[PDB]
């Protein structure tokens, strides 16, 4: 279907966005002045994880999208059921 | 005082920002099939 | 001939269809929260 | 509190409750003669598998709460860091 195409366009159109994103903050980080007690690397780090959480985020709602394809050919084989075939 | 550069700190929240509405489009499908699957 | 109750199978549709609403209503929340967070 | 769990415990609960409803249904069902030997057993099996697709659904939404929860926790420490605590 044009929607579960879409989704799926979407979804590596994320990945590359992710990556490309993540080199663009990168850089603006190592051109931070700092020091307090917060070197760049640790302002790396904490990015870093927040990148980490956004590529689960997505391979989770890819997983929600999946299981609610199950769930539609579940209720079509019910009905299939319930009408004798 | 602390001086920090907002224009920097922006550009990144902006970027994260635009991450944040991938992920809602992605939500939007999602929501769009739950309305339309019916069991008969 | 294989006859069957529609109104029956109408009401267990009705049942699912509101956990159908309830998933969407949940995954929603999670949307809008994606909407609202910000770095800064 | 956690809310958002709260509303997922909730929607669980009516899982129970609408899927007990169902087995009440579930005893009007008629046993006809059919090429695929279809009882009205085979259909409550094919619900009750339904019901554990939306099982799996709300848990997994849960868990996508818990990783949201985990980007504003990030959010916040980075922003915390980046202004100098």
């Amino acid at each position: 279907s044009a929607p579960a195409d879409y989704f799926r366009i979407l979804v590596q159109q994320f990945e590359v966005q992710l990556q490309q994103y993540r080199q663009q903050i990168e850089e603006l980080e190592n051109h931070l002045a700092t020091q307090s007690h917060i070197t760049p690397q640790d302002l790396s780090m904490a990015m870093q994880k927040i990148y980490q959480t956004f590529v689960a985020l997505a391979a989770q709602l890819q997983s929600i999208h999946e299981n609610v394809k199950v769930l539609k050919e579940q209720y079509l084989g019910y009905r299939k059921m319930f009408l004798g075939d | 005082s602390y001086y920090i550069d907002a224009d920097l700190l922006r550009e990144i929240k902006q970027h994260l920002k635009q991450q944040q509405e991938g992920l809602s489009h992605l939500i939007s499908i999602i929501k769009d099939d739950l309305e339309d699957i019916k069991l008969v």
